[PDB]
């Protein structure tokens, strides 16, 4: 849906090429979706979130946020 | 006023922190740490120490004038002849 019309599709193009060097076409995005699978996001998942330092920033009425040790800890689980 | 959401009213302040696992637990220790705690000793020394030391003078004193007294008297003997 977001290729629909002709400017979402040229700045995909240059978009592209600055970082591939090559417009990837469609049918290959659909052939590498149908590679996903459920173990396939576990594993991808616990590769890059689990138990990890995350960055945080808050701009508001924000008293009641918890301290960073809080939200580590929230970052895995101990039934695990 | 006893719950995180609602206790004080602040505006204009902003925080840096860092995670624990990305600094030491031990930062200047040697260069930074002990002056710091010199400085504590120093800073609170004469408040508090020369009490002490009267205590301890009080102490000895006492001690010394106890046994003092149980020494036999050669003023209670001279004449008792
Ligand atoms: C022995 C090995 C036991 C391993 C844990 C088995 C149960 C795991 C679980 O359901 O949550 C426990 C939960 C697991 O750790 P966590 O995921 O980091 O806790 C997140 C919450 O903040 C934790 O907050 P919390 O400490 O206040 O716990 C509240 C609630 C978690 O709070 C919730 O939101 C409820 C979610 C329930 C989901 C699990 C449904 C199980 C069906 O956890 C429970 O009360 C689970 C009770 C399960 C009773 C099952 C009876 C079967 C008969 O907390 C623990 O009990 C620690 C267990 C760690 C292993 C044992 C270590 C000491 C030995
Ligand atoms: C290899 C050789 C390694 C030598 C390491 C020496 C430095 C040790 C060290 O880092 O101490 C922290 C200390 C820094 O302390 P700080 O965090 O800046 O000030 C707060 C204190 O830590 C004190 O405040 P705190 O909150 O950090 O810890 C206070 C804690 C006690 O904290 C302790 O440090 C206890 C001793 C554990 C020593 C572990 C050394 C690990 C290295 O006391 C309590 O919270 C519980 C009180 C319960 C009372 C129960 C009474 C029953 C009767 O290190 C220093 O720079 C001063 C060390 C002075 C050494 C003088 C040597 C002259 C030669």
């Amino acid at each position: 849906s977001h290729l629909d019309g002709t400017t979402p599709v040229c700045e995909d193009i240059g978009r592209s090429l600055l970082t591939y060097g090559r417009r990837i076409p469609l049918a290959e995005w659909e052939s590498r979706i149908a590679e996903v699978d459920a173990s396939v996001v576990r594993e991808i998942c616990s590769k890059y979130i689990y138990d990890q330092c995350p960055a945080v920033a808050g701009y508001g009425p924000i008293e009641q946020l918890p301290d960073y040790n809080r939200i580590r800890s929230g970052m895995f689980w101990l039934r695990f | 006023g006893r719950e995180f959401g609602n206790l004080t009213r602040m505006r204009h302040v902003i925080s840096y922190s860092l995670s624990p696992f990305e600094q030491r637990a031990y930062p200047h220790v040697f260069t930074k740490g002990i002056p710091n705690v010199l400085r504590r000793i120093r800073e609170s020394f004469f408040r508090v120490v020369p009490q002490f030391v009267v205590f301890y003078l009080i102490y000895t004193w006492g001690t010394e004038e106890f046994e003092r007294s149980k020494r036999k008297n050669p003023a209670a003997y001279e004449n008792d002849k």
